RNA sequence: UUAAUUGCGAUAACGAACGAGACCUUAACCUACUAAAUAGUGGUGCUAGCAUUUGCUGGUUAUCCACUUCUUAGAGGGACUAUCGGUUUCAAGCCGAUGGAAGUUUGAGGCAAUAACAGGUCUGUGAUGCCCUUAGACGUUCUGGGCCGCACGCGCGCUACACUGACGGAGCCAGCGAGUCUAACCUUGGCCGAGAGGUCUUGGUAAUCUUGUGAAACUCCGUCGUGCUGGGGAUAGAGCAUUGUAAUUAUUGCUCUUCAACGAGGAAUUCCUAGUAAGCGCAAGUCAUCAGCUUGCGUUGAUUACGUCCCUGCCCUUUGUACACAC
């Protein structure tokens, strides 16, 4: 049910490489960060990149993530 | 200015200094008579707060649904009514004293029963069920 | 009335060709000290005490 | 209401227009035991013959129900309208009757015979045992004889 | 049995032998006890409700419930 | 004045509503339910196969001196 | 007992039941023990309710109908055999009738002589079908703490359903005349006659 | 104590009060009663037939008081249940028109119903008076 | 690992196209803005009723100001499995919880690939190859019959065997919709009629009017009393209406009367996991008249699983083949 596809996983890590300057462990902050620098179409689209980027961040502290 | 909802029944009320008469539709609450669901409507006030509702703004009218979405709707109006004049009025710790006692028994009084009925697809008299088959 | 008590320590899993039974490890409580694997019919989860008509000789499969 | 006892003036077995009717049965339906007496037309005559409906069949007198036989065979003269009558306007004589006891089958026989001998559709269609009322005949109505 | 529809008294002051060691009484109790049929058992539960030992607990059409002289 | 306007698309329906609350201040001066028309027929042209049904839809949205005759120049109507 | 009133005369009887000690409208929903330790956590007396119609979502997730007020639990297994489907209001009137139909046969809270009538209506062991097929063995397996409940309900409702059918007695009079025996050692109750029937080659097939 | 009909329950008021119009005898009944069912969409004539014009006349005035203006047709829709169409699906069928019209008539022959200036039937000038009157009769011995 | 060729990873493959998903639609909330006799509420002018410090219930067809909570639709907000734990095997994820209108892709749909079938449709096309016919026409029109025809077998359904009922009063609550000018659509209110229905007005091109569609199941009060009964309404008689040039082989509605099988359905077999099953009605298609059909909509609202590969069966590997028109 809840497996995020490469549209999010590619885009979600497409950011962390160019904006680890800033970026946070809190979802709603990245939510309103996303649409400033990205061109996502729908909210659910953006809220799922954000939900995963935040998820990569909530784990980025302890060891880098492959890629 | 409180809501009340079960399915399409909606019930309304209001917030200011009041009367003592608690009015259902026009015929006050005393008897509502889906005979034994009266204790459904009586239910809120009884955990705490049994009186001084002579300064109380309770007119309630119901439209839509049917004989039991309305009973569930009005209690959705009344219960949210009390915690409504406890927002920037007589203290809000009482909001957290009613929202406490109401919701700690919450049979859908503060929070609206989300349950809406499902669109029916063809090949059946139902959203899920289907016509009979013949091989 | 030869009965005995038993609450379920863990659920080993399911068997039965249609899949409607669960293997459970179990014990009787005071001086617990028992462990025997009975198969059970309706839904069952942890700490569900349940009956027994002979204190041992369970089955499997 | 409440309890009475009454003396031994009740009966089962009571023959009225060639048809015996059970007495332990409450009234207005023990009348339907007669052909031509339905429920609409039984419910009415026995109130426009001034009887109390709460009573079972065991009570009453002959002219308490000769109050009803002369009502039933001459109802045109008793304030009951013409749309209550199983035979209105006739076809033999134009005057409105109420076929009863035997009279139902007999003046039904006339209704069928008048068509059967005229070789009307319903006439020889009745004479065959088939449905005169235009219903479908392949899918339905089979086991019978 | 074939059952009955009027109020003589054979076992019908057993209609007054009508309480001890069988507390609950209503239409069904009346017909069963080697006894009456049950449409005069409705005016009768109305009749001893008028002034009898039976007292109403039940306020509804479909079933009446009446007890002993408690 | 009083105008009532209607169309099927919503953009050029609301490019006049705004374009009239701005002629409302032309010298610093003074939503209906959407109607969905449902056609519900069969996908198949003849009679064959699974009996498959298919609703179509039209969406109808409606809303409501020298300057009067030069404001009316989407379904335009005013009284 | 805090009698008090406002512009709408509040009937006195209501004010002296709930706010005095938070009962059910007539019957004391208060302390009633379960005589079978395996229905510890599988019964929902306390929290009390005044009417058996708390329409709530006890199904979309799995075990929750354990937490349903175990009296609304049975008022549901009555509205069936097809015609009665829907019709909760017809059901809840049968129960509040049956309570004092029970209560007019020795007092003390019929809300218990129902649960006292399910702990001895739960089949301890049971026997079901092996892979097999025709030559299939019937290996016994003990019965669930919740199945023993679920099924003694529909077992009890059914016995009343088919005895109210065509017999002079009422439907509230039937299950009342049926719940009572299951309180113990019924030997004359439908659901007991089936639990005891169902324990067949039971402690032998184990 | 300031009693309107809305503060008395419906059934016991509509019924026990409808006996009042019997107590008086200002009747004007149609006399075709004893032959009517109140609808094609039912089967038997009204069980009692010794009354029920009072109950019907009570019923209409209760709704006429409770709201603004009534009509002859809407009476037919209300009381009319479902015709047992035999072996076919049941349907809502309306009620008898002659029955309901002759009660909307015989009630301004008593001073309880008006003929609304907008069309319909207003609760009369003195209707709003005698209806609340039966409340405190019923209420002040029913507590 | 996921519902998923969905992802993590592993890799003689790398990088890419469609399908999945994204998407669009609708159902949930929103006290946030814009706002409103075609939506409401509160107040006030005027008036009925009740008991009287002025309280209940109405009426108030602009009787003036104010509000935008109910209602409508614009702009948007909002959930992303967030957070905490348990879990993993690093992971992808899964499980529990708190929070929340919302946590089964949130619920339900629309869309939907490559390769195929001699699948179905020339009886939808003024789409069409070839054949046949073209004046005693297979063209077309007109009159009248048939498609309904009844020893019988089967498929979808409607109604019921009743006392969780039938009936009679009584209470009285929805939502999706449709509706008239090169015209007679939806119909309120007044009378007449037991009914069906008849009639003189009437409003509406429709958030206004029909319409709160006062629906039905359902709810309160009574009657009936276990047996074919007041369960059941098939069959049939007689009469009155409506549609229509035309009702006969009853179009349909109404009235009275007649009152069959059916006492819970053998082997078999369909559908279904939440506001779902089932019960209940309503509008729309059809349509002059005729719903026991279908497309939807709400009202009442459960029981039972949150599992398996036993049967039926799909997918992916590996395997064997004498199959290739392919068990
Ligand atoms: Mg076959
Ligand atoms: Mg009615
Ligand atoms: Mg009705
Ligand atoms: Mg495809
Ligand atoms: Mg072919
Ligand atoms: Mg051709
Ligand atoms: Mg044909
Ligand atoms: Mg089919
Ligand atoms: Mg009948
Ligand atoms: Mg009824
Ligand atoms: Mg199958
Ligand atoms: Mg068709």
């Amino acid at each position: 049910g809840r497996v995020r596809t490469k549209t999010v996983k590619r885009a979600s890590k497409a950011l962390i490489e160019r904006y680890y300057p800033k970026l946070t462990l809190d979802f709603q902050t990245n939510k309103r960060l996303c649409d400033e620098i990205a061109t996502i179409q729908s909210k659910r689209l953006r809220n799922k990149i954000a939900g995963y980027t935040t998820h990569l961040m909530k784990r980025i502290q302890k060891g880098p993530v492959r890629g | 200015q409180t809501f009340g909802k079960k399915k399409s029944a909606t019930a309304v009320a209001h917030v200011k200094a009041g009367k003592g008469l608690i009015k259902v539709n026009g015929s006050p609450i005393t008897l509502v008579e889906p005979e034994i669901l009266r204790f459904k409507v009586y239910e809120p006030l009884l955990l705490v707060g049994l009186d001084k509702f002579s300064n109380i703004d309770i007119r309630v009218r119901v439209t839509g649904g049917g004989h039991v979405s309305q009973v569930y709707a009005i209690r959705q109006a009344i219960a949210k009514g009390l915690v409504a004049y406890h927002q920037k009025y007589v203290d809000e710790q009482s909001k957290n004293e009613l929202k406490k006692a109401f919701t700690s028994y919450d049979r859908t009084l503060l929070i609206a029963d989300s349950r809406r009925p499902e669109p029916k697809k063809f090949g059946g008299k139902g959203a899920r069920s289907r016509f009979q088959k013949s091989y | 009335t030869p009965v005995t008590l038993a609450k379920v320590i863990k659920v080993l899993g399911r068997t039965g060709s249609r899949g409607g039974v669960t293997q459970v490890r179990v014990e009787f409580l005071e001086d617990t000290s028992r462990t025997i694997v009975r198969n059970v019919k309706g839904p069952v989860r942890e700490n569900d005490i349940l009956v027994l008509m002979e204190s041992e000789r369970e089955a499997r499969r | 209401s409440l309890v009475v006892q009454e003396q031994g003036s009740f009966q089962h077995i009571l023959r009225l227009l060639n048809t015996n009717v059970d007495g332990n049965i409450k009234i207005v339906y023990a009348l339907t035991t007669i052909k031509g007496v339905g429920r609409r037309y039984s419910n009415l005559v026995c109130k426009k013959a001034d009887v109390d409906l709460h009573k079972r069949a065991g009570e009453l007198t002959q002219e308490e129900l000769e109050r009803i036989v002369q009502i039933m065979q001459n109802p045109t003269h008793y304030k009951i309208p013409a749309w209550f009558l199983n035979r209105q306007n006739d076809i033999t004589d134009g005057k409105d009757y109420h076929t009863l006891a035997n009279n139902v089958e007999s003046k039904l026989r006339d209704d069928l015979e008048r068509l059967k001998k005229i070789r009307a559709h319903r006439g020889i269609r009745h004479f065959w045992g088939l449905r005169v009322r235009g219903q479908h005949t392949k899918t339905t109505g089979r086991r019978r004889a | 049995a074939q059952h009955a529809v009027i109020l003589d008294q054979e076992k019908y002051d057993r209609i007054l032998k009508e309480v001890p060691t069988y507390r609950y009484v209503s239409v069904s109790v009346l017909v069963d006890r080697l006894k009456i049929g049950g449409s005069l058992a409705r005016i009768a539960l109305r009749h001893l409700e008028k002034e009898g030992i039976i007292k109403p607990i039940s306020k509804h059409s479909k079933q009446a419930i009446y007890t002993r002289a408690t | 004045i009083r105008i009532t306007l209607t169309s099927t698309k919503v953009k050029q329906l609301e490019n006049v509503s705004s374009n009239i609350v701005k002629n409302a201040e032309q010298h610093n001066l003074v939503r209906l339910p959407t109607k969905v028309l449902k056609i519900s027929t069969r996908k198949t042209p003849n009679g064959e196969g699974s009996k498959t049904w298919e609703t179509y839809e039209m969406r109808i949205h409606k809303r409501y001196v020298q300057i009067v005759k030069r404001i009316t120049q989407v379904d335009v109507e005013v009284v | 007992f805090t009698p008090v009133v406002l512009a709408t005369p509040i009937p006195e009887e209501v004010q002296q039941a709930q706010t005095e000690i938070k009962l059910f409208n007539k019957w004391s929903f208060e302390e009633v023990e379960v005589k079978d330790a395996s229905l510890v956590d599988y019964v929902q007396v306390r929290q009390p309710i005044f009417v058996a119609h708390t329409a709530g979502r006890y199904a979309n997730k799995r075990f929750r109908k354990a937490q349903c007020p175990i009296i609304e639990r049975l008022t549901n297994s009555l509205m069936m055999n097809g015609r009665n489907n829907g019709k909760k209001l017809k059901a809840v009137r049968i129960i509040k009738h049956t309570l004092d139909i029970i209560n007019v046969l020795t007092d003390q809270n019929p809300i218990q002589v129902v649960v006292d009538a399910i702990t001895n209506t739960g089949p301890r062991e049971d026997t079901t079908r092996v892979g097999g097929g025709g030559a299939a063995r019937r290996q016994a397996v003990d019965v669930s703490p919740l199945r023993r409940v679920n099924q003694a309900i529909a077992l009890l409702t059914i016995g009343a359903r088919e005895a109210a059918f065509r017999n002079i007695k009422t439907i509230a009079e039937t299950l009342a005349e049926e719940l009572i025996n299951a309180a113990k050692g019924s030997s004359t109750s439908y659901a007991i006659k089936k639990k005891d029937e169902l324990e067949r080659v039971a402690k032998s097939n184990r | 104590p300031g009693v309107s009909v809305r503060d008395v329950a419906a059934q016991d008021f509509i019924n026990a009060y409808a006996s009042f119009l019997q107590r008086q005898g200002k009747l004007e009944v149609p006399g075709y009663v004893d032959i009517v069912k109140t609808s094609s969409g039912n089967e038997m004539p009204p069980q009692d037939a010794e009354g029920w014009f009072y109950k019907r006349a009570a019923s209409v005035a209760r709704h006429i008081y409770m709201r603004k203006q009534v009509g002859v047709g809407k009476l037919n829709k209300l009381y009319g249940g479902a015709k047992s169409r035999g072996v076919r699906p049941y349907k809502h069928i309306d009620a008898s028109g002659s029955i309901n019209r002759k009660v909307l008539q015989a009630l301004e022959k008593i001073g309880i119903v008006e003929i609304s200036p907008k069309g319909g039937r207003r609760i009369s000038e003195n209707g709003q008076r005698d209806l609340d009157r039966i409340a405190a009769q019923t209420l002040e011995e029913d507590e």
